[PDB]
DNA sequence: GGGCTGCGGTAGCGTGACGGCGAATACCC
DNA sequence: GGGTATTCGCCGTGTACCTCTCGCAGCCC
RNA sequence: CCGAGAGGUA
């Protein structure tokens, strides 16, 4: 609306941008108590799709994995690399960005530690163990998973 | 069933299956009297649709009624659906040793513990009390001891805070979304009729103080005490598992 | 997809407490289709061990023990 | 700081300290008295005159609009552009107003 | 000048803007929707007469006889309403209906009738409304609520995006009638236009044509323009109207009059339109590819050979003009098929069309609408003639005549309610428009397109559904009729009408139970208009618009008081000023403003008015002529809020409040909350429980006065005058001459409703609140309802509030409450409970109402009579015996008193069947009912006679005065005193025979009453006899209970603190209630701190007056500081006359203010902030509105001066001690053996879904595995548990749940086999 | 004029009958030796353009047309004329 | 009094959700 | 004969709790 | 103590 409400809380709103304001307020009313019902038909689809998948095993004895890379959309780098690969366990054994080193190990989780010396020798990306490429049948094996999360 | 009066509410299981017995007696009486062709198609084709009117209503056309226009319920629809027996009775069930109330805050808490009323906590734990009234010696039988706490003499009290002691008990408030919102604490028993919650555990069940209610779990068996102090526990859950941030962020 | 998915599953009690009864229960039994439980929501129906937490032990003592 | 302590030091000295940390925060915000008033909300002294240079600058689009210098949707468009503009200049004028008042 | 009421204590009035109207009678949409229903209304519009005016005069099918019709009535009521309430049956009236059956002989149309009888039949009982506009359907008290539905008359409606998949738009027309088929018409993305009816399959539109006698070519000639091709010299030339050709490409040379205008391959522009009309250019001579695309209009045939040569909608061809211009048709008509404007739509549904004739036509409409029987020519004829075009089943209303002129533009409104082939024509016509560019869609939430139907005209609708089952019973009778041996009641049958419209009233989306709490709740029930019920829309499907607030909303409907959850915006509640318009719509009220002079003439509109004019904002500045102090000002053009100049308005907004509801109009500070908290809080306000002591609120709007009078729950005056007599019981009002009649000598006898049940087991209690010998006035109060305090409206009580946070206990939401304010009772409400017990009859013998019970002692019988029921006052708790019942075997089923309730018995009433024998209470409160009865009409008789004997004290002052003879003999004959022969001896024999008719009256009443309640009451079949006991528990208030304010904050009291460790100021008084800062920046409802200032600011004042007062001054310096507490600040309405109050009228207001003067802030031309601070140096408190607070358990300041003012809060009924459940084994259910649901069932909590996968996602595999087997479901391990437990073995042996095998019986009980395999 | 059978409403035959004697259409039950020999099956004949099916179905006492699809059935006459035993 | 039963009528009542997906089928080769 | 492509018709649409009324008439057998 | 309708709390 190109005539907007110039008067705050302090000072009265008049009758017209009280009017205007309880478009503005109903739309959000109708939208939470309409929303949550999708929100929870959500929760019901995802938990009996999941529904099965047990971590049954110590080590799926695999070299795949996914490559986290920190991503960007165009604009400052977004979300970085320690936030996702934090407690997942590496696929095969990061190399030092200088020259062939073996900077971590092919089968460390890394927590906080690891992820601070991953920082500070600005690691390119990470080939880590994912899920979707677990070779367990039946499960997901106890290292492709990662970390607990709340322990 | 009757309800309160003196007529019988009955189901519509028994419509459907009196229909189908009417028409198959109608059906069979006509094969005896030799009726012709067109009477006895009418009338195994009324039997036709009747049996599938039991089985599964309104998969034919429109549905038939008793009262007043609403359809009359099948087996297929005592099966399916949000309220059969998989998504109301099997999946989801109603449960003894249960209970249900407003909730408050008292911030004198630790946080492995929730205040719990006394007036609830002698019903929640009456075969505890039972239990241990007979254990001690001031009951007899359990009709002494039901007498008693009926009556709720000066020494059941003692019994209760001795029931109580090391027993968790499982809070839930009522839209649980994820798993903090089933939590397990120690009961600190209150002079009221309200739940009295700890303050930093209301960010995780998204539990403000402005009407809520909650419901409380007594793990009867000794595996589920053991789970609700070693998985369950409140002082376990402190960080979300959807992440790594803490839960029990000061609000 | 996550519908289409969880009704395509090899366990007809897992198919059939989530969306269409009727749909899955014919075509489980017209195929004959037998549901080795095996899951978390066959033994919350058929009232049991779950087989994941506490229970993943008991269920593979019984598994062993076949 | 409770995230550090859940790092450093484990579960048990964590849940003290979350409890020690709430009643430290409940005492002494009662020992704050940090009401709401009517006066905390201050006003910017600016307000007017912004408010007064976006209806000059309105009346000056209107004022093409009535010989038809510009189009319809290139005024709406410049209507919401000053009133963002003023937006953000009163919320910059009030948040000065009060994180250095 | 001001009542006397009014001067009691009149509330400080801030308000710049002077108002013009006062508020309307805030019932009046039901009051005048029932009185339009049951109304002996002459010209037949609207009410019961349209009924019987459309249904009589009934004739048989030429059976020669014809019932008519000659006036209706409704005879008192049986039973008056409060007796009525008490025991149990419909609140209604005989109908009483004259009917008149005149009865033919053979071949009379015209020949008088052989016999005539008439006589005034009984038919139904319609319910009647009660004074408040409530019902009494079966014992409770309803309400049926306005509904908002579609109005009747064509709708355009679009569906632009969604079908198709590729963003082309469609056009549907539906043609909505009130009663009867309904008719859309729809294109498709073939652009063929499509009929149906009544949402059936699809028919191509143009049948419905072909269906009303329209041959092809008369279709095209509506539907199309014609373009004439003239056989001439050479290549049949072109009559050319230049207003063809806008937009199109030239595909050839465009030459005449020797002259090239327009060549090929440029677009024919308009000033090339204006260069062939201005060369004057009709006739061109056009290549032969310009016809060989365009289309024929009508037909033609070869004249010699006598064939045919082309159907009319024929595209034509080089061939086909070599077969037409050969024969003889010099005239060619084109169809003009612009792909601009003008679209081929019609022509392509011809080519769409199966069908040819009418006879086909009406063929595939009769084998669309009743399939499979075998269509005919009467059958399918009488069909089509009867969908549309006959009076009785389908009948647009005067709304759908209207609301269809209306949107076709003609001119007319009123018309015949069937329709006609020109209006399906224009609605056909005006799609068409549509779909070509001119003209636009309706939207339907415009409340121009939205009507309100109400009680009279659904009560109306429901009556004419069981009057035509009548008639076509009376049309049964009539013709098996033999006469004559029949008088008009072995036809007509009371049944249908009565089962229908009880029907209607007692089980009905819309007719329902009354939320009785609170007269605002009352009264906001009662003005309510939901979009729901029978023809309207659901809850649970739509929507997203229909629930969302549209710019015609603005005075008609409140934006704000909306309920919360499934249905918002479906529940809207009606508008303070808003009116219903003739035809239903919502009329809110402008003020006429011809010139610069805004007029005080007020004038109403609806929103297809509103968008025409320019309508003015409330407050906008005009000083002391109606002029607009600016040049310029904000309002409103067609719903769009802009600033337009000073001389252009036609419309001015009537009073600023008129945009919000009755419910949220009480808040003060409204304009400066938030839209969500101001809907919280109206809808919390809504749910108030009446507090024991009512308090006042001390920041008002003014709106209170208005809601507590107009709401009928206090007793206000009907005739003014004097008191003569106040009890708790009655009041009794001599009424002053002027008002009083001459005949009926006359005083008035209020009787207050004492403690009594409400619907929501809530106290409406009246209490009196005048003295005695004290003037009242017309109009004025008299008796303060439940909630009420001397005519205003006190919900909850004013507490002193201090905002900080104390110690955790106010933490999220919750409220920190003194001990001060649970030793007062300021909050310790009155409940009160009706329990029944019934004395039913079963086999091997009735259940007896005895005292002797088995296996009970001397603490049963300790509080039971001599019949078994207990005594009226007793203190009863849990598990106590009430009613004495036993059933033979002999086992226990008395009465008990439920777990965890207290209580006083307030009233035992007991009812019997006629022929049941009566237990000895039974004619204990029997013989009290009726020496009461006796007692009230003998005191109506004495008082009454009181007032007469006084009127004949007044009228014997004069003519033959004897004075000391008058008290001689007693006051029986002050007739036969000396008197002349003139008017006085008149009004003696009217006084006279005024007493005589008391006699009579007397003693017809008393008998009667005596057999009204001596008589056995109709009971349900089966019960004996029934025994109502009224428990009142008093809730105190206690840890749990639910408070709040008016502005959305929500508290559930936390913690209830000593009076020491509250935190006191250094005056020494302690704070009552704490709340929470928290919630104020995040919850931006900022107005209840201004009501917390301005609070306290009257508090201010209050103590001043008391200071003034109890250190007793002379009433000098009383009446100047109040003189000074009325002026007070800026232009306002109120000023006061304060040296006329007599100088005892001072004191009596200023006795009504030493707890605080009363201050109204209206809603939205409120109390600025200046004034607050003024008003707070006018009291001695600080200016910032805060004080310096110490601490009760430290002693030491609270650093940063906090918040303490006086907040006007609430206690909401949802109390903590009808919440609180607990279970460790109850009852079981049958067919899943799992605990029952429920809190008055002893029942368990439903462990739900989402908790069993909570419980997965830990690894609780052995609490779930008792969640679901021992606790809940499976027998054997229930039990197996229970002795565990008690054993002291926590250990469970599970097995399997019980409704799991009730999952395999069911699937088993198909043709399935589910099995369970090898161990 | 064909014919046609009719359901009755339980218990309704004779008023079905009575209301179908006044119309000018033919009724047909066989009465067993009185309670008739089918149940509430009555073969009524009349002709759809003198007096129309709706009208049929829309008389006291009659339930519905014996159908088996779209349109009414058509009983043969060799089945009325072996229902005069 | 009763069994039973889907409306009550010499018809028509219905009429304000929306999307997704898969089979059934129509139109055009 | 089978390839698009429209139409038809079945699926689904949050959790927990609280309160209230009301739950067969017709009926000709 | 099963169903429907209306309303409300979170
Ligand atoms: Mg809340
Ligand atoms: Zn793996």
């Amino acid at each position: 609306i190109e005539t907007p409400i110039t008067a705050n809380f302090r000072e009265g709103l008049n009758v017209l941008q009280y009017f205007i304001s309880t478009h503005g307020a109903r739309k959000g009313l109708a939208d939470t108590a309409l929303k949550t019902a999708n929100s929870g038909y959500l929760t019901r689809r995802l938990v009996d799709v999941a529904q099965d998948l047990v971590v049954t095993e110590d080590d799926c004895g695999t070299h795949e994995g996914i490559m986290m890379t920190p991503v960007i959309e165009g604009g400052d780098v977004k979300e970085p690399l320690r936030d996702r690969v934090l407690g997942r366990v590496t696929a095969e054994d990061v190399l030092k960005p200088g020259t062939a080193d073996i900077l971590v190990p092919r089968n460390t989780l890394l927590h906080e530690q690891w992820c601070d010396l991953l920082e500070e020798n600005s690691v390119d990306a990470v080939k880590v163990r994912s899920v979707v490429s677990c070779d367990t049948d039946f499960g997901v094996c106890a290292h492709c998973y990662g970390r607990d999360l709340a322990r | 069933v009757p309800l309160d009066g003196g007529r019988f509410a009955t189901s519509d299981l028994n419509d459907l299956y009196r229909r189908v017995i009417n028409r198959n007696n109608r059906l069979k009486r006509l094969l005896d009297l030799a009726a012709p062709d067109i009477i006895v198609r009418n009338e195994k084709r009324m039997l036709q649709e009747a049996v599938d009117a039991l089985l599964d209503n309104g998969r034919r056309g429109r549905a038939i009624t008793g009262s007043n226009k609403r359809p009359l319920k099948s087996l297929a629809d005592m099966i399916k659906g949000k309220q059969g027996r998989f998504r109301q009775n099997l999946l989801g069930k109603r449960v003894d040793y249960s209970g249900r109330s407003v909730i408050t805050v008292g911030p004198y808490l630790r946080l492995h513990q929730c205040g719990l009323p006394k007036k609830m906590a002698l019903e929640l734990f009456k075969p505890f009390i039972y239990g241990k009234l007979e254990l001690r010696g001031l009951a007899t039988t359990i009709k002494a001891a039901k007498k008693m706490v009926e009556r709720e003499e000066a020494v059941v009290w003692d019994i209760l805070d001795e029931v109580i002691r090391e027993h968790p008990v499982l809070l839930n408030r009522a839209p649980t979304l994820h798993r903090l919102g089933i939590q397990a604490f120690e009961p600190v028993l209150i002079e009221g009729k309200a739940i009295q919650l700890h303050p930093l555990v209301c960010a995780a069940y998204n539990a403000d103080f402005d009407g809520d209610q909650m419901a409380v779990h007594v793990p009867l068996t000794l595996e589920a005490q053991l789970e609700a102090r070693a998985l369950m526990m409140s002082t376990n859950n402190i960080l979300s598992p959807a992440n790594g941030e803490p839960i029990i962020v000061p609000s | 997809g996550i519908t289409k998915a969880s009704l395509a599953t090899e366990s007809f009690i897992s198919a059939a407490s989530f969306q269409e009864t009727t749909r899955v229960l014919t075509e489980a039994a017209v195929a004959g289709k037998r549901d080795e439980l095996r899951g978390l929501k066959e033994n919350v129906i058929v009232g049991r061990l779950i087989p994941a937490g506490t229970g993943y032990a008991y269920h593979q003592d019984r598994m062993r023990r076949r | 700081m409770l995230n550090t302590c859940y790092r450093i030091l484990g579960l048990k000295p964590t849940v003290i300290f979350a409890d020690q940390i709430m009643y430290t925060g409940f005492a002494y915000a009662a020992r704050s008295g940090a009401s709401v008033g009517i006066d905390d909300m201050v006003i910017p002294e600016k307000k007017h005159e912004i408010i007064s240079e976006a209806e000059a600058e309105v009346a000056e689009i209107q004022e093409q609009f009535q010989s038809g210098l510009v189009t319809a949707g290139e005024r709406y468009n410049k209507v919401i552009d000053i009133w963002a503009a003023a937006n953000d200049r009163v919320s910059k004028a009030m948040m000065d107003n009060l994180q250095t008042e | 000048v001001y009542s006397y009421t009014e001067k009691k204590r009149i509330r400080k009035d801030f308000g710049k803007r002077p108002q013009v109207l006062d508020v309307p009678y805030l019932l009046s949409i039901q009051l005048d929707s029932f009185q339009k229903f049951i109304e002996q209304d002459p010209e037949g519009q609207y009410g019961l007469e349209a009924a019987f005016r459309s249904v009589f005069p009934i004739q048989s099918y030429s059976g020669n006889s014809e019932l008519q019709y000659v006036s209706y009535r409704l005879g008192e009521p049986v039973f008056d309403v409060q007796e009525c309430q008490i025991r149990g049956v419909t609140y209604s009236a005989p109908l009483r209906v004259k009917l008149r059956l005149v009865i033919y002989e053979r071949e009379a149309p015209e020949g008088t009738v052989k016999d005539i009888k008439e006589q005034e039949v009984y038919m139904g009982e319609i319910p009647l409304m009660t004074d408040n506009g409530t019902f009494v359907i079966n014992g409770t008290e309803r309400v049926i609520v306005s509904q908002l539905h579609r109005s009747p008359g064509v709708f355009f409606d679009s569906d632009k995006g969604k079908t198709h998949s590729s963003g082309k738009v469609l056009y549907n027309a539906r043609i909505i009638p009130y009663r009867g088929s309904w008719l859309d018409f729809e294109f498709d993305p073939k652009d063929n236009l499509f009929v149906r009816i009544d949402r059936r399959r699809k028919l191509p539109a143009t049948i419905i044509l072909r269906a009303l006698n329209y041959t092809t070519e008369q279709i095209l000639d509506l539907f199309f323009e014609k373009v004439i091709f003239e056989i001439r010299d050479n290549k049949l030339q072109m009559e050319l109207v230049p207003e063809r050709l806008r937009g199109e490409t030239a595909s050839f040379d465009i030459e005449a009059n020797g002259k090239v205008y327009v060549e090929k391959g440029r677009r024919i522009t308009a000033r090339h339109i204006r260069q062939l009309e201005k060369d004057d250019v009709k006739l061109i001579e056009v290549p032969v590819e310009y016809i060989a695309g365009k289309v024929v209009a009508k037909d033609y045939i070869d004249e010699s050979t006598g064939e045919l040569i082309c159907a009319a909608n024929m595209e034509l061809s080089l061939d086909l003009l070599a077969k037409l211009s050969q024969s003889g048709h010099k005239r060619i008509e084109t169809l003009f098929t612009n792909d601009l404007d003008h679209g081929p739509y019609i022509s392509e549904t011809l080519r769409v069309d199966p069908t040819n004739d009418r006879l086909s036509a009406l063929v595939e409409i009769y084998r669309m609408m009743r399939p499979g029987e075998p269509p005919t020519r009467e059958a399918a004829e009488s069909l089509f003639e009867n969908l549309f075009f006959s009076e009785d089943r389908y009948d647009l209303s005067a709304v759908g005549r209207m609301k269809f002129n209306r949107s076709l533009l003609r001119e007319e409104i009123e018309g015949s309610g069937i329709l006609s082939k020109d209006d399906i024509i224009d609605v056909m016509k005006k799609l068409i428009d549509i779909r070509n560019g001119k003209g636009e869609v309706d939207d339907i939430d415009h409340l121009g397109n939205r009507r309100i139907r109400s009680v009279g005209e659904m009560a109306e609708n429901q009556f004419r559904v069981g009057l035509v089952r009548v008639e076509r019973a009376v049309k049964e009778r009539l013709s098996l009729g033999d006469l004559d041996t029949l008088m008009p009641q072995d036809m007509i049958n009371a049944k249908p009408i009565s089962a229908a419209v009880k029907e209607f009233f007692g089980s009905s989306q819309l007719s329902q139970f009354m939320d009785q709490n609170n007269p605002l709740s009352e009264i906001t029930h009662k003005r309510r208009i939901s979009a729901l019920g029978p023809g309207g829309l659901t809850r649970e499907r739509a929507g997203f618009e229909v629930r969302d607030v549209h710019p015609t909303h603005y005075g008609r409907v409140c934006p704000i008081e909306t309920p919360e959850g499934p249905n918002i915006g479906l529940i809207n509640s009606l508008s303070v000023y808003a009116q219903t318009n003739e035809y239903g719509f919502l009329e809110t009220p402008y003020r006429k403003v011809t010139d610069g002079v805004v007029t005080d003439e007020i004038h109403y509109l609806s929103a297809i008015e509103e968008g025409n004019y320019v309508i003015a904002q409330a407050n906008s500045n005009l000083d002391e002529e109606g002029h607009f102090v600016e040049d310029l000002v904000t309002c409103r053009s067609k719903g769009e809020s802009s600033l337009f100049s000073r001389d252009q308005v036609d419309y001015m907004d009537v009073s600023t409040q008129q945009v919000v509801s009755v419910g949220a109009s009480l808040i003060p500070f409204l304009e400066h909350d938030d839209a969500n908290r101001a809907l919280m809080g109206a809808n919390m306000q809504r749910q108030a429980v009446p507090t024991l002591r009512a308090d006042k609120p001390l920041v008002g709007t003014g709106m209170e006065r208005a809601v507590a009078v107009d709401s009928g729950v206090t007793a206000v005056a009907k005739r003014g005058g004097v008191v003569q007599y106040v009890d708790a019981s009655r009041i009794v009002i001599k009424v002053n001459e002027d008002e009083m009649y001459p005949g009926e000598a006359g005083i008035d006898i209020y009787n207050l409703t004492k403690y009594t049940r409400s619907n929501q087991n809530t106290c409406i209690n009246q209490m009196p609140c005048v003295s005695l010998g004290e003037p009242v006035e017309r109009g004025d109060v008299l008796a303060d309802g439940p909630s009420t305090d001397l005519g205003e409206l006190a919900l909850g009580q004013n507490m002193r509030v201090a905002f900080m946070p104390w110690n955790g206990y106010n933490f999220e939401d919750s409220i920190l409450v003194s001990e001060r304010v649970v030793q007062e009772d300021r909050f310790t409400t009155i409940h009160i409970q009706e329990l029944a017990c019934v004395s039913r009859d079963t086999k091997l013998g009735p259940e007896e109402i005895t005292a002797d019970i088995p296996n009970v002692g001397e603490a049963a019988l300790s509080k039971l009579d001599e019949s078994g029921i207990v005594y009226i006052g007793a203190e009863v708790t849990g598990g106590d015996i009430l009613v004495g019942k036993v059933t033979p075997k002999v086992k226990d089923s008395s009465l008990r008193v439920p777990n965890g309730v207290s209580g006083t018995v307030i009233d035992v009433q007991v009812f019997t069947r006629d022929g049941v024998e009566k237990d000895k209470r039974a004619l204990e409160i029997e013989e009290m009912q009726l020496k009461q009865a006796k007692k009230d009409l003998s005191e109506e008789l004495q008082i009454l006679e009181a007032g007469l004997f006084s009127r004949i004290r007044a009228v014997l002052v004069a003519g033959g005065v004897e004075a000391e003879k008058l008290d001689k003999l007693p006051r029986d004959r002050w007739l036969e005193l000396g008197l002349t022969d003139e008017e006085k001896q008149n009004q003696l024999e009217q006084l006279a025979e005024q007493y005589d008719e008391l006699k009579h009256e007397f003693e017809k009443k008393l008998e009667a009453k005596r057999r009204k309640i001596t008589q056995g009451d109709d009971l349900a079949p089966g019960v004996l006899k029934i025994v109502k006991v009224y428990l009142a528990v008093k809730r105190r208030i206690q840890p749990g209970d639910k408070m709040a304010g008016r502005h959305g904050n929500k508290g559930v009291i936390s913690k209830i603190n000593p009076i020491e460790d509250m935190p006191y100021d250094e005056n020494g008084t302690p704070v009552d209630i704490v709340l929470n800062p928290l919630g104020v920046p995040s919850r931006m409802n900022i107005g209840q701190i201004l009501e917390t200032h301005l609070g306290m600011a009257a508090k201010g004042i209050g103590d001043k007056i008391n200071a003034m007062l109890k250190q007793q001054q002379e009433v000098a310096k009383l009446r100047e500081f109040i003189q000074r507490a009325y002026d007070l600040g800026a232009d306002v309405r109120q000023k006061v006359d304060l040296s006329t109050f007599s100088d005892e009228e001072v004191m009596r207001l200023a006795e009504n203010l030493r707890k605080g003067m009363p201050i109204a802030t209206p809603v939205f031309d409120g109390a600025k902030e200046a004034e607050i601070k003024e008003l707070l140096k006018l009291g001695d408190l600080p200016t910032s509105g805060q004080i310096r607070l110490y601490d009760g358990r430290t002693g030491e300041q609270f650093e940063r001066p906090v918040t303490v003012g006086y907040m006007y809060m609430l206690k909401l009924n949802h109390l903590v001690d009808d919440k609180m459940h607990a279970r460790s084994t109850g009852s079981y259910s049958l067919v899943t053996q799992q605990p029952l649901g429920g809190k008055a069932q002893f029942g368990g909590q439903r462990f739900g879904e989402m908790e069993v996968w909570a419980l997965e996602a830990y690894g609780a595999a052995y609490t779930l595995q008792e969640m679901l087997t021992v606790k809940s479901d499976d027998v054997n391990g229930r039990t197996k548990m229970y002795k565990n437990i008690v054993d002291g073995n926590h250990q469970m042996e599970p097995g399997m749940p019980e409704s799991f095998n009730v999952l395999l019986k069911e699937i088993r009980s198909l043709g399935i086999n589910i099995e369970l395999e090898d161990e | 004029q064909s014919w046609y059978l009719l359901y009755c409403k339980r218990g309704q035959l004779q008023r079905a009958q009575e209301h179908l004697e006044r119309q000018a259409v033919n009724c047909l039950a066989p009465m067993i030796t009185s309670e008739p020999l089918f149940p509430n099956y009555l073969f009524v004949e009349f002709d759809p353009e003198v007096i129309h099916t709706t009208t049929i179905n829309a008389t006291r006492g009659v339930s519905h047309f014996v159908r088996f699809g779209a349109s009414p059935a058509i009983v043969p006459s060799a089945v009325i004329h072996q229902l005069s035993v």
